[PDB]
């Protein structure tokens, strides 16, 4: 599972 | 003889005021100079107190 | 015994939390000049207008507990030369010095001031009120900064239309105060 | 007619002048020379009491040296307890402007006045347990400006209709009145005794009276403008005054003159307030700059500065026992240092 | 003490010129702004004319605007009032007042009844 | 498409400490009871919490990308959805505290004499819990919910409202002023803090709902769609923002600013 800095960084 | 009460009243008072007896500046000096150092060790802002004798910690 | 006076403190706490409601929500007004509280309610704002008729000559005492007033109602009608001297003092003082005037003109020529003849505005009535009208303006327009104002007005009549005036300088006021907070005016 | 008077009060002043000049065998400042400094007086704020809506124009102390009121302008009479912040009573008053309030040296009443030119009784001990008016006193044609009670039943008030009077709150009545003065009377100190007392006024003078006879006694002249305070030394036989041209001076009754002057270059401001130690070795005064400063009585050295407050300085007192100063001001916060 | 002795003055016909003169003692001069006031016989006090602290502030009453003159100075501790065309109007008795506090920008009280920092008085007459 | 995680740390730390700050000048000072500064410390608690909740997240990153990993998929997507959540919270209680400081110098400006009887401590108060509390519900639902959905447009028209009803209330007030300001000259500075106020607003919130937009309607097309590529540095504006609204509210107050 990728890890991100905040949600929605695409769809 | 609007504001020549005044004036009468105003003689009448300084005439009073004129006869006093006065000492000299040296003496008044040193009983303020006595008095102030006979009661040093009793003044709490000159000489502050502990803590544990102190009301407002 | 410390139960019973943190009780005590507790009541009075909110005795005074609700007192400063009702001491923030009303203006409190002077009337110097001419003509004891007087308490009058105009579309549902409260006014607290008081005069000093009981006093001596010496204003300089007890004028400057009248600091945190929110305007002074200034009513002038050679008698006019002392209006205009009690005005510059009242405008200069060091604790008056963030409080408005509204001026109340209640009156509605060139031996006492000779400045008139050269001073254009029957149309000579109108001349001479502005002519007054401009040397109390003169007056405060030369050392504001920016705190204070002057309102003046023409009253002549039974005064049927006097309480909306007050009531209209005084949302001015406080209009330009917080327009002047918020770095906007 | 009236030269003739004023030729005789000018030669009075003259010989009056002369006799005071003759008696200035040294100076003050000569004789505490070799006296070792204060050092450096540094205070610290202990409470902050917080309960008054518009600013604060007087305040006192109990004599238990606990307890203390205070007015405000917004019509408000609270009194504190000073070692928990606590609030004991909160009185409102017919008239909003208050101009000064004392406290009973028994702790049994108080009393305020102002603007209506009316001084009022308040019953702390009252029966029932409700603090409600005693005594309402109406014989002054100017606002107040002080007031000291004397013992339970004598209470003595100073006005700005130039006069002074001694009352007599069972009955109600005026028992004597001081009339010397050319200007509002703004201050006045009892005596520890409490048979004379000084008053100040705005003729740049102050004069000192005997409550027994009800007569002027003595006369002192050495400020140039309005005297706003005054207080007597611990021994009673001097007492200083400060007034709006930013000095503090020290007379001494014996002598008939004036002893020390306190001033600085940077101080362009009045004095508001003043008070002694409890040795009287130091002088606490309040300023229109915002903050209070020390100054060594026996020297007039400045000894430390008192500044936490955000406005004028209006009251400032001393405890009893010495060991508290407490400073209202026209922010409404009380401070007490130590 | 503060004093404020006025000198000068007496009987002059229209069209002459005085000079009033007051001698400041028992204060600091330079602090204070001084001012110039009269009494007409049968009426009340009215004020004349004001200088500053240090005489770049002059101002007068529309009356004798153009024809009086005031002036202080600082060393000797004097204040001067220079009255020339005298009318028959200008008699009265002149007195020689002061701002109450010094730094300040407002004189209060002035003019009143019993003010404690003014002089006596010189008669003019016209 | 990547920076640096030391920005995320020196903007964090900076913008805790002035907000902080402004906290202290208010729960200490007399400016208390009144209702224009519990506003203030509203909006100070919120930027305070997107700068923890972004520099928390961040070390979180930093401590787990390759190696000393905890565990494989379970708890990352158990700790940053909570992380993400509390991001989401913060960023919609930020954007209300703006809002409501705006209306209340309007009802202060507008009326003037009936304030102080319309806007007591006890409304203020229960209007700026409703707000906390209805921003951390729909916070909380954003993620803990279908992300994958309609989400989106709302998270978008809320914003767009905003900004309007913002750019509205300032400008009018502005036009106000002018008016006033003649009848004095009768007998610019104003446009000047419009300005900083609505473009740095504008500058800092837009660029990241553009994305939002951008990201649900041309996946796809590169037609200016490589936009959505500087997603990470659309966040940096989001904390320089939360930087910039103590500077520009609360230390322009010339109480506070005199305190300390
Ligand atoms: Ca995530």
């Amino acid at each position: 599972y990728v890890m991100g800095h905040f949600r929605w960084d695409r769809f | 003889t609007a504001s020549i009460a005044q004036a009468r009243k105003l003689v009448e008072q300084l005439k009073m005021e004129a006869n006093i007896d006065r000492i000299k500046v040296s003496k008044a000096a040193a009983d303020l100079m006595a008095y102030c150092e006979a009661h040093a060790k009793e003044d709490p802002l000159l000489t502050p107190v502990p803590a544990s004798e102190n009301p407002f910690r | 015994e410390e139960k019973a006076q943190r009780e005590a403190n507790k009541k009075i706490e909110k005795q005074l939390q609700k007192d400063k409601q009702v001491y923030r929500a009303t203006h409190r007004l002077l009337l110097l000049g001419a003509g004891f509280e007087t308490k009058f309610q105009v579309d549902k704002v409260n006014f607290h207008m008081f005069d000093v008729g009981g006093q001596r000559d010496e204003r300089r005492k007890w004028i400057q507990c009248f600091n945190d007033v929110t305007a002074i109602i200034f009513v002038v009608a050679n008698r006019l030369q002392e209006a205009l001297n009690l005005f510059k003092s009242i405008w200069n003082n060091r604790w008056l010095r963030t409080i408005s005037v509204i001026l109340f003109l209640n009156k509605q020529i060139e031996d006492y001031f000779p400045e008139f003849a050269r001073y254009t505005t029957d149309p000579r009535v109108t001349r001479a009120k502005y002519f007054i009208r401009d040397e109390f303006l003169r007056i405060s327009t030369a050392s504001g900064d920016g705190r204070h104002y002057c309102y003046p007005h023409f009253t002549c009549a039974v005064d049927t239309e006097n309480i909306r005036r007050v009531f209209n300088d005084c949302r001015d006021i406080i209009q330009r105060m917080h327009l002047r907070q918020y770095e906007l005016l | 007619e009236l030269d003739q008077l004023r030729q005789e009060a000018e030669q009075l002043k003259n010989q009056i002048r002369d006799a005071r000049k003759a008696c200035a065998d040294a100076t003050l400042s000569q004789i505490t020379n070799n006296i070792d400094p204060v050092g450096r007086i540094q205070m610290r704020t202990r409470r902050t009491l917080r309960g008054h809506l518009a600013k604060i124009y007087a305040m006192h102390w109990g004599t238990d040296s606990r307890l203390l009121v205070s007015a405000s302008q917004d019509g408000k009479l609270i009194i504190w307890d000073s070692y928990t912040t606590n609030k004991v009573h909160a009185i409102p008053l017919r008239s909003s402007w208050v101009m000064t309030c004392a406290y009973a040296p028994s702790g049994n009443y108080v009393a305020c006045g102002g603007l209506d030119n009316i001084c009022s009784i308040y019953n702390l001990k009252t029966r029932e347990g409700n603090v409600r008016v005693s005594r309402e006193l109406a014989g002054h044609t100017g606002y107040l400006s002080c007031c000291r009670f004397l013992d339970d039943n004598q209470i003595v008030t100073s006005s700005g209709d130039t006069t002074c009077a001694l009352w007599d709150i069972e009955t109600g009545q005026q028992t004597t009145t001081f009339t010397g003065h050319t200007g509002d009377v703004m201050s006045l100190s009892l005596a520890p005794d409490t048979r004379l007392f000084v008053s100040g006024a705005c003729d740049a003078s102050a004069k000192l009276w005997d409550v027994r006879e009800g007569m002027c006694r003595q006369t002192f002249t050495g400020h140039e403008s309005d005297i706003n305070a005054i207080c007597f030394f611990p021994n009673g036989n001097a007492f200083a005054t400060g007034s709006d041209d930013a000095t503090c001076r020290l007379f001494d009754l014996r002598a008939d003159q004036e002893l020390m002057t306190y001033s600085h270059d940077n101080i362009i401001c009045g004095i508001t307030s003043v008070s002694f130690s409890k040795s009287g070795r130091l002088l606490l005064a309040g300023y229109d700059d915002f903050n209070c400063n020390v100054w060594d009585a026996l020297k007039a050295d400045r000894a430390g500065v008192l500044a936490g407050h955000d406005n004028r300085v209006s009251c400032l007192g001393v405890t009893d026992d010495g060991m508290a100063v407490a400073t209202g001001s026209w922010d409404s916060f009380l401070k007490i240092w130590n | 003490q503060v004093q404020l002795q006025e000198s000068g003055g007496g009987l002059v016909q229209p069209g002459g010129s005085l000079r009033l003169s007051c001698a400041a003692s028992g204060f600091t001069f330079s602090n204070y702004k001084m001012n110039w006031v009269r009494q007409a016989p049968g009426k009340g006090l009215e004020w004349v004319s004001d200088i500053s602290q240090s005489g770049a502030s002059i101002s007068y009453t529309g009356s004798v605007k153009g024809r009086f003159t005031i002036s202080r100075d600082n060393a000797k501790n004097t204040l001067y009032l220079q009255m020339n065309s005298l009318k028959p109007e200008d008699t009265a008795v002149y007195y020689c007042a002061r701002c109450p506090a010094p730094f300040t920008r407002d004189c209060f009280d002035v003019t009143s009844t019993t003010y404690a920092y003014r002089g006596q008085g010189t008669q003019v007459t016209v | 498409v990547f920076i640096k995680p030391e920005v995320f740390l020196s903007l964090g730390i900076v913008s805790l400490l002035e907000n902080i700050l402004v906290i202290l000048a208010v729960v200490r000072n007399g400016n208390l009871h009144s209702p224009m500064y519990f506003f203030l410390c509203s909006l100070a608690v919120a930027d305070m919490l997107v700068s923890v909740s972004n520099a928390l997240e961040t070390i979180m990153i930093a401590i787990v990308h390759s190696d000393y990993l905890t565990f494989e998929d379970q708890f990352i997507q158990h700790m940053d959805n909570i992380f993400d959540s509390m991001i989401c919270i913060s960023l919609v209680a930020s954007i209300c505290n703006l809002l409501a400081i705006a209306v209340d110098r309007y009802v202060t400006i507008f009326y003037a004499l009936r304030y102080h009887s319309i806007m007591t401590v006890r409304k203020a108060l229960t209007l700026i819990v409703a707000i906390w509390v209805c921003c951390g519900v729909c916070g909380v639902v954003f993620i803990v919910y279908s992300e994958s959905k309609m989400v989106i447009v709302c998270l978008i028209t809320m914003f767009f409202a905003m900004m309007l009803l913002m750019g509205t209330l300032y400008v009018h007030m502005f036009l106000f002023a002018r008016l006033h300001v003649k009848r004095i000259a009768a007998l610019m500075k104003g446009a000047v803090t419009i300005t900083i106020l609505l473009g740095v607003f504008i500058f800092c919130w837009a660029p990241f709902f553009l994305h939002l937009v951008l990201i649900i309607t041309c996946p796809t097309n590169p037609y200016c769609i490589c936009y959505t590529a500087h997603f990470n540095t659309y966040l940096v504006l989001i904390m320089c923002n939360s930087v910039i609204d103590p500077l520009i509210y609360a230390f322009r107050s010339l109480e506070l600013r005199n305190t300390f």
